[PDB]
């Protein structure tokens, strides 16, 4: 177990260290190590700087959320691809004999 | 007798809450007897909802009176929730999208379809009124360790659950608004957005399809959402959102509200669009094509197939389906998915083209300015005709049209679509046209918009505020409409929700926000641990 | 007949394999045996168990399958539901989860039983009967609490929790009256179709022959929310003297007027905006 | 070494099948792939994701395998559990309840 | 019913919770060996119950 309270910083390690550690402990038969709660952890640090940034940008707080996910690829950028709306749309084509009108007039 | 005088009692505080600034503008269709006496004997007491519920409304009062507002988005967990009010965001948004996202222990994640089971936007909404209230605890436990100089000198935060939660459609008829209502009360939640779609009908990646229910049908939400919020003695704060911005579609052509905005055709010897629709697959079917079945959903008659395949034929559409066939062939009969949905374009543009789609409105404007063109004698002008078009029932601009000497081919029934929705004229007008006739009926008014654009929210809040200028409005901000491909300056979109504020958005919200910046932080994290 | 194909089926299920088999075999024994008593004209006679007891029960008596009802299960409520009347109005999960109970009732008392057989003689187990308590149940889905996405959502509750069998009625949902002898309100069968259709593309996706139930309210209905199948179009009722001023103009004038003359409380043609000529 | 023989697991098990598909296939091929890193002495490096999407963004970034802690689930709460610190004082069913949103998710995110 | 007869309280037991199960717990002896939200899960139905009742 890696605790995200034990404050790394602290310990004198070089970064090389730190970036080398988890290699250590697998060649000691440590085949399993985890960062308990570092989801929870990254989770607090988002919000906390993307309300600062809404408080103090505006729109511009997701704009550059925007622009980051652009950077990266992100499947973010498409969140309707992401959770699935592809193959639920095809669902509805199935469950309605391809009947239900998805196209406009006007 | 203590009986008679207990009733009596809850009747006239009942009536004095009824009557109470809160609801000035509001209509109930039932009176303070009918709440009284659903309640029983046995006291209950919504104090979490019914306490933010006020100072929710009286704070949304001050920021509408001031034309500012609150800029918030929706949490993903319960410390995005804290998190938030811990960097001074008044009040919190929660939405379907991210809901259906999240999924649960028996709900698969999945699209925005509001098919989860009515209790899951309440059960999300319980988590973030849990963990506020918890963070007041541990605040409130700190501070009294504290001196009277360090608690002046270390901020308190306002963990009061200030929420709008969605309740998508109402997830069915009156007993399941309430249903929905009541659950979200009793968890602590002071605030609802009902929309006056059809539920069952979301499509996904699809320019249309989009189904809007008659007026009378969604002011009986918001009427029965209010009678639930009487009965629990919580004055919850209703907003009634509209989908007709971008609403292709209604389930029906009976409230004279959404009649003005119905499209018939106009040329009556053009067969039904669904009859083609179903003898263009037939056709797909019988030429080999297995897999387009749909038309066997339907009992059509032989000589309804005849007239459609006859206006089929006239018009090339038979012509596309032979040779989409043909391409089928050529390319080892795999899925026709593709080439189906680029004929099935071409029919409907075609269809549309050929039976003359306008409102009634239209289609008599058309015959007047005609007859003043024609230099005969004006019975309306044409500005006259569509301000009274635009306020009158079908029935009432038939009749008018008649004394007019008007009387142009309309019929809405022949552009119905298969599943016998009315195809009716989307846009702003509309939506103000909704929202108007729910204005009595909800605290809040919202139409729903794709694009952040302060001239279509101009358009939509000058209109609504003619009528109704205390009405406070609400503005959506979804995270997947792309900012930097509108050309705004940085500056622009700083001020962006400033703007909103200063037109009487007072609640404006990045309805998933906190959806997306989850997967962000996940992902950097993941790929910087990795590295 | 599937208004879909079977790569329709099979695009949406990945890669990943699962298996719903106490829904699946149950699914395939209680049809055959239901099919046996059709073709000999017997049948099952049940009632709806309240409780996971009653469900054991029943089948230690001698009943072969069980039926789960939404009347019952609005009667019950539960920790989060207030009880009431059959309005359908509980989360569409609640059928699902009260099902889910008599089927881990029924396995579990199948468990019990036989860890009890495997202590007798040959002799003793020829002597003492064995209980059948797979899980026949036909349970309630009301009218699909929804459109396709609602359908396919309760459809797959009912099959993860191992129930092999499923009603749909073709009511419009959020219209059920108490003590009325009118607003029965029924859906186009268009629509009812496409819920059974839906219902057979999740059982078929699951690979789950399960057994779909039509049923139809039409024998006491007496509205429908729309005209335009075909197949109601027979049985609407039309005005033929075409000088009658409309139902609902008529119903609204007679609200409005005991309204006017003081009777405050009948406000409900405010829910309408009907223009003066109709209302004269 | 177990305390018990395959007489006493099978007399717990009735006559009417179950299989817990997901569970085994899963458990067969992350076991092997334990063993073949524990063989290379190499490792899986991870962390408890707080929500489904965390869960399939690390899959997506090559991250093998997922920790779930009773840390997270005590500061996460539930619809009926207040959140707070760590005593695993939930009830038992609460880390099961919400590894299966990370399990529906997971394999939600094969099928799309 | 127990109140309609003149009963003036009730009790509710683990044994019986225990045997009833639930929609994730396999019905069983009375071992307390469900989540610890059982019984107050069961409890919540009846208050319900007794609450609707009163209102109807
Ligand atoms: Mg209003
Ligand atoms: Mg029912
Ligand atoms: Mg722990
Ligand atoms: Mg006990």
């Amino acid at each position: 177990n890696l605790s995200p309270s034990f404050n790394w910083d602290t310990t004198g390690m070089t970064d090389e260290e730190m970036r080398r550690f988890p290699e250590e402990l697998g060649k000691m038969g440590f085949v399993f190590n985890f960062i308990t709660y570092g989801g929870h952890q990254i989770d607090g640090v988002a919000a906390e700087e993307f309300a600062t940034a809404l408080r103090q940008d505006g729109m511009l707080a997701l704009a550059r959320l925007q622009r980051k996910m652009r950077l990266v690829e992100s499947p973010y950028r498409t969140p309707q691809t992401l959770v699935g709306g592809p193959r639920s749309d095809a669902a509805l084509a199935a469950s309605s004999g391809r009947t239900a009108t998805t196209k406009a007039m006007g | 007798t203590p009986f008679e005088q207990d009733f009596e009692k809850d009747v006239a505080a009942t009536q004095r809450y009824f009557d109470s600034s809160r609801f000035a503008g509001i209509i109930r269709l039932y009176t303070a007897r009918q709440v009284v006496e659903q309640r029983g004997t046995i006291p209950v007491d919504h104090i979490v909802a019914r306490e933010a519920a006020g100072a929710f409304y009286e704070r949304l009062r001050e920021l509408f009176a001031a034309r500012k507002s609150i800029t918030t988005f929706g949490p993903y967990s319960p410390g995005q929730a804290v998190s938030m009010k811990r960097m001074g965001i008044e009040a919190i948004y929660l939405g379907g999208w991210a809901t259906s996202a999240k999924g649960s222990s028996t709900e698969d994640p999945g699209p925005d379809l509001a098919s989860y089971p009515l209790s899951q936007v309440p059960d999300d909404a319980a988590v973030l009124v849990r963990a506020l209230l918890t963070a007041d605890r541990n605040q409130h436990y700190l501070r009294l360790q504290m001196s009277e100089r360090q608690r002046a000198a270390t901020p308190a935060y306002d963990f009061r659950p200030f929420i709008i939660a969605d309740a998508d459609t109402g997830h069915g008829g009156d007993p399941h608004v309430r249903n929905l209502i009541r659950r979200f009360v009793e968890v602590g939640v002071p605030g609802y957005h009902i929309e006056d779609q059809r539920p069952g009908t979301k499509k996904c990646g699809h320019q249309g399809g989009k189904v809007l229910v008659p007026s009378d049908e969604q002011i009986k939400r918001l009427n029965a959402a209010r009678f639930q919020l009487d009965i629990m003695r919580v004055p919850g704060i209703i907003v009634a959102r509209t989908d007709a911005e971008a609403a292709n579609l209604i389930d029906s052509r009976a409230d004279e509200r959404d009649q003005p905005f119905l499209l018939g055709a106009t040329k009556l010897d053009v067969p039904s669009y669904k009859s083609c629709f179903l003898a263009m697959v037939r056709r797909f079917y019988e030429l080999g094509v297995k897999e387009l079945n749909g038309h066997l959903l339907y009992a059509l008659g032989d000589s309804e197939y005849a007239a459609a395949g006859g206006w089929l034929e006239r018009q090339g559409i038979f012509g596309l389906v032979s040779d989409a066939v043909n391409a089928w062939r050529e390319d080892g009969q795999q899925s026709i998915d593709g080439i189906f949905d680029q004929v099935e374009s071409r029919f409907v543009a075609a269809w549309e083209d050929d039976a003359g789609l306008m409102t009634y409105g239209e289609a008599v404007a058309d015959v007047l300015e005609f007859g003043q063109s024609e230099g005969e004698p004006i019975g309306m002008a044409p500005e006259e005709w569509r301000a009274f078009a635009a306020r009158a029932s079908l029935h009432a601009a038939r009749a008018k049209a008649k004394e007019l000497g008007a009387d142009p081919p309309w019929d809405c029934e022949l552009a119905k679509t298969p599943e016998g929705y009315y195809q009716i004229r989307g846009g702003i007008p509309y939506a103000i046209a909704k929202s108007l006739a729910a204005a009595p009926f909800a605290d809040i008014l919202w139409m729903e918009t794709k694009t952040a654009d302060l001239a279509d929210a101009r358009q939509f809040a000058e209109a609504i505020h003619a009528e109704f200028p205390d009405q406070m409005l609400a503005y959506n901000l979804s995270p997947s409409f792309n900012w930097d491909t509108t050309g705004m300056t940085d500056e622009e979109m700083r001020r962006f929700p400033e703007e909103l504020g200063k037109m009487g958005f007072v609640f404006n919200f990045i309805t998933y926000g906190g959806h997306q910046i989850d997967g962000v932080a996940a992902e950097e994290f993941a790929t910087a641990l990795r590295q």
